[PDB]
């Protein structure tokens, strides 16, 4: 995380000449990419790498959830608001010749009841498509049992949270260097134990809650794109 | 197949620090100080005897390392190029007698005594066979721990450096898997006696590592996320032992989660280690010599190329009591023993001490202690977690100095809301509460920090203080942890040697209990032997007095944590209990090191909870376990 005037944020936003002192604070050993996140691969230049290296001299919740992938026939316009057609409207929402139009087969992430899966808890409209909203004040623990039900290996890690080990263990099953990039296969389970800690927490100066995102990143961009994203705040302690 | 090697006792100048006198371990074609006449093992790799291949930094003083796997004939060829005779004797292997190397009345060929002791000048092939039940039994690791050593004058020899690794393998020695991921080393925990050795036969005891001294010894790195398998060997010409711990690690011996491993001269071990932290790790001995540190040597860790938890909550204190070890029970005599030792003396504070201890508390207000139970005594509260739990302890100091609480056998500590250690402070552990504060910590239990499926359902473990390891032991802050799997009484002994010599309170106990706290000699060593309590949980002599229903099928986890330096063998006077998969009667526990031995109490006496080591037990160290029905 990037500290800044005083704000704990997550990416540098910056364009010809922007201007920043940026400090940041090393807790775990190792080489950390350095890098321009924008889609278009050419913003891939900006990669640099950072090594990190030893040198001389009320009470916290725990929230449950039970999370799928999985899939569903996704419609983006689901309310009959159609006539006003002089204006693209037409394009991206109709059927024919080659257009899907806009129901599109997508699969999203989408809350359950308890380790069977087998009964969902409360959607909401107006975070359609979105995944649950994740909560978790500085200090809580947020246990992220996963199912996936899909027809890719899919995944579910947050981008906010350093600690992000399984839970039991903390050693990773395979040749698995990072359970970010790591997959979730058939119908499999997978257990998260994702930590809040203070360094991912707002700084007095910036909001009780600050905005942060889930996804699966076997493939970033096109499971992204498939639709699997959602909502995680991290906020401050004591509709 | 066959497998040649050509060793050759060389002599060398060695001083234990600088791994740069070890060129001189090389071969033709053609300050500051200490500096020791050795010999060692060589290898080579003609015949000529005129090669040496380079000694790898990390091995100090160890010999070359033969391996050979099960069928395989090994060659091997001495060359006495020492100032004395040597020989090679292995063990783990086959011989025939002229392939053996000692020497005694074996009734055989002059040529058959040639192995034994070969002398200067000379040389000897030795032929050493790998027979079918030479192996690893399936159940040990792929490879097994041996050792070859010169062997004409075993306390010389082995003080001299005639010691290197041997190791009998499986089929598929040759099988490769790992390139340098998963590193295999070689550790010789080995005391060598520059005075009882072949060179000035007032000198000193050296404790090294490969012949290492303090945390010298390159090349111990290792892959991250792997696991590393050390090749273990211990040494020495006298009995002593050495706890030998990896800071921030745990061991695997057998099929057993060993967080101490415990060794003696020819121990034989392969440990595995999986490594799961950057950075550098201190692999040393434990015991409150000093004179057994020395055996330390750092380890780093750097990466290569290619039903739902519990959290407990604990409210615990470090607040100061009065404490009497012989708890105004111990009738007195006037004799000694047990009058020097407890019995208010003129130059003895008798049995009553200030100490300072854990106790708990029932909520962050520390304004109501909370249950006790008196079986386990001094002992602070019981700590308990399975696997996946979580245990917040909000740890408040009620005391004078600086004080902390530490888990022993937990990996996962931190302060409770953040990762950042606070101030200046490089380690948690090392970070103390001033009189006053209250600190929350967070331990997390994983996986790899409990039972294995081959050892109990519960680890026994300690906590406490660590600003000051050894004073605040010494003063009394040291309790119960137990590390389980997924019920009882609960039942935890501590054999504790309180060297109240030690403790910071000491000079308030010096004031407060003797008549001349004016004239008291702090060093008449008697006075000084009147303040070691040989203390069983927290009493001396028969104080502690353990009741058990007759049939009651128990479960003890016992501790030896104290001012000891030896290991205790501990016994149950009357019963046998479980350990490890089989029933014993004897438990041997090396210092800081706790084991689990379940118990089914069935014959009904009243018996003795006691050491073994004498000298211990008639210096107070004895509970009494009187089992009944009910
Ligand atoms: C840093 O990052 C990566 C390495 O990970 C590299 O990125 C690619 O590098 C390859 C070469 O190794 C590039 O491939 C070739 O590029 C040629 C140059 O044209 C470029 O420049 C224009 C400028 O506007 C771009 O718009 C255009 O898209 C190209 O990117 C091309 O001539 C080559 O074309 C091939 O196809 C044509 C069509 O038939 C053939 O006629 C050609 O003979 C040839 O076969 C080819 O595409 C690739 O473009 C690089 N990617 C990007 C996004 O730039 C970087 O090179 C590396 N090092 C740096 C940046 O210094
Ligand atoms: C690894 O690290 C450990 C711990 O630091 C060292 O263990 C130390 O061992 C040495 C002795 O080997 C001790 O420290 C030094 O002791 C010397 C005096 O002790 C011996 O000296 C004579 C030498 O002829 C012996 O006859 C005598 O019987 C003692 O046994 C000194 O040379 C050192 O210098 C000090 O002396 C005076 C102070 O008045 C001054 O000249 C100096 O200022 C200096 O202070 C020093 O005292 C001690 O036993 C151990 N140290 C500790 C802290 O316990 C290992 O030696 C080391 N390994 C190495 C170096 O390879
Ligand atoms: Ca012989
Ligand atoms: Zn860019
Ligand atoms: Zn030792």
């Amino acid at each position: 995380t990037f500290l800044v005037r005083h704000h704990r944020q997550a990416s540098l936003e910056i364009s010809p000449l922007t201007f920043l002192t940026a400090q940041t604070f090393l807790m775990d050993l190792g080489q950390f990419l350095l890098f321009c996140h924008i889609s278009s691969h050419h913003h891939g230049g900006m990669e640099a790498h950072v090594r990190v290296e030893s040198c001389a001299e009320k009470h916290p919740k725990t929230w449950v959830h039970y999370i799928a992938a999985e899939e569903e026939d996704w419609d983006y316009a689901p309310l009959v608001l159609a006539p006003d057609d002089r204006s693209y409207k037409s394009q991206y929402l109709n059927n024919g010749p080659q257009r899907i139009g806009r129901k599109y087969k997508k699969v999203r992430f989408m809350a359950y009841t308890d380790e069977t899966f087998k009964t969902r808890e409360a959607i909401q409209h107006e975070s359609g498509i979105l995944g649950p909203l994740l909560y978790g004040e500085v200090g809580d623990t947020l246990l992220i049992i996963f199912k996936n039900q899909a027809s890719r290996p899919y995944n579910i890690y947050p981008h906010g949270i350093t600690d992000v080990r399984p839970l039991y263990s903390r050693r990773l099953p395979k040749g698995v260097k990072h359970l970010k990039d790591f997959p979730i296969l058939p119908g499999e389970i997978f257990k998260y134990k994702w930590t809040v800690t203070v360094e991912d927490g707002p700084t007095k100066s910036d909001p009780r809650c600050l905005t942060r995102y889930y996804s699966s990143f076997v493939n970033m961009e096109r499971d992204l794109a498939s639709g699997l994203i959602g909502p995680l705040l991290i906020c401050y302690k004591e509709s | 197949a066959i497998r040649r090697y050509y060793l050759g006792a060389v002599e060398l100048s060695w001083d234990y620090r600088q791994s740069e006198l070890l060129r001189e371990l090389h071969v033709d074609t053609r300050g500051p100080s200490v500096l020791y006449k050795k010999t060692v093992f060589v290898e080579f790799t003609d015949q000529l005897f005129s090669v040496a291949r380079p000694r790898p930094p990390w091995m100090g003083l160890l010999g070359p390392t033969i391996q050979a796997e099960v069928y395989d004939t090994v060659v091997v060829t001495l060359k006495n190029m020492a100032s004395h005779p040597v020989s090679l004797h292995a063990v783990g292997v086959s011989f025939w007698k002229s392939s053996e190397g000692a020497e005694y009345e074996d009734h055989t060929s002059q040529r058959e005594k040639e192995d034994d002791k070969v002398l200067p000048g000379k040389s000897q092939t030795y032929v050493w066979q790998v027979l079918k039940e030479n192996g690893p039994t399936a159940s040990d690791p792929p490879c097994l721990t041996y050792s070859y050593l010169s062997h004409v004058d075993l306390v010389k020899d082995l003080n001299s450096g005639l010691i290197g690794a041997l190791l009998v393998c499986r089929e598929g020695s040759l099988t490769r898997e790992r390139t340098q991921n998963l590193h295999e080393f070689v550790l010789l925990f080995a005391v060598f006696d520059e005075g009882k050795s072949w060179h000035s036969a007032a000198q000193p005891a050296m404790h090294t590592v490969n012949g290492y001294v303090n945390r010298s010894l390159p090349g111990l790195i290792g892959c991250h996320k792997k696991s590393v398998y050390w090749h273990v060997i211990g040494m020495g010409t006298s009995p002593e032992v050495h706890s030998i711990f990896l800071e921030g690690h745990t061991f695997l011996v057998r099929h057993h989660r060993q967080a101490s491993l415990e060794i003696s001269p020819l121990t034989f071990l392969t440990a595995q280690t999986f490594l799961m932290d950057l950075g550098q790790f201190l692999l040393f001995c434990h015991i409150s010599s000093h004179h057994h540190g020395g055996m330390e040597a750092h380890v780093r860790v750097e990466s290569c190329a290619e039903k739902h938890p519990k959290t407990w909550v604990h409210y615990i204190a470090a607040e100061e009591e009065d404490w009497d070890y012989a708890p105004l029970v111990l009738a007195p005599d006037d004799r000694s023993y047990k009058s020097q030792y407890l019995n208010n003396g003129p130059q003895r504070i008798g049995r009553k001490y200030k100490k300072v201890r854990f106790m708990a508390y029932t909520d962050e207000t520390f304004k109501t202690r909370e249950a006790i139970q008196h079986e386990s005594g001094i002992l602070g509260p019981l700590l308990y977690g399975e696997v996946g739990d979580t245990l917040l302890i909000i740890f408040k100091n009620q005391a004078s100095r600086p004080y902390n609480i530490y888990p022993h056998g937990i990996t996962d500590v931190r302060p409770l809301y953040s990762r950042r250690l606070p101030k200046g402070v490089k380690h948690l552990k090392d970070f103390p509460i001033l009189p006053g504060e209250i600190f929350k910590y967070k331990w997390t239990v994983t996986v790899e920090d409990g039972p294995t499926k081959s050892d109990p359902r519960c680890l026994t473990r300690y906590y406490s203080s660590f600003v000051n390891m050894e004073r605040d032991l010494a003063s009394g802050l040291i309790g119960p942890l137990l590390i389980c799997y997924k019920s009882d009484k609960r039942n935890v002994i501590l054999f504790s040697v309180f060297d109240e010599n030690r403790s910071w309170y000491l000079t308030e106990n010096i004031q407060r209990f003797l008549p001349n706290p004016a004239g008291v000699q702090l060093e008449d060593p008697e006075f000084q032997a009147s303040n070691i309590m040989h203390s069983i949980n927290g009493y001396v002599f028969d104080s502690l007095q353990l009741s058990v229903c007759l049939h009651e099928v128990a479960y003890w986890y016992i501790l030896s944590i104290g001012a000891q330096t030896d290991f205790l063998s501990v016994f149950f006077s009357g019963y046998t209990f479980k350990h490890k998969m089989v029933y014993e009667d004897t438990l041997t526990l090396f210092p800081f090191s706790g084991e689990t031995v379940f118990m089914s109490m069935e014959n009904p006496g009243l018996w003795i909870l006691g050491c073994h080591n004498s000298d211990f037990r008639n210096r107070g160290m004895t509970a009494l376990l009187k089992v009944s029905s009910c």
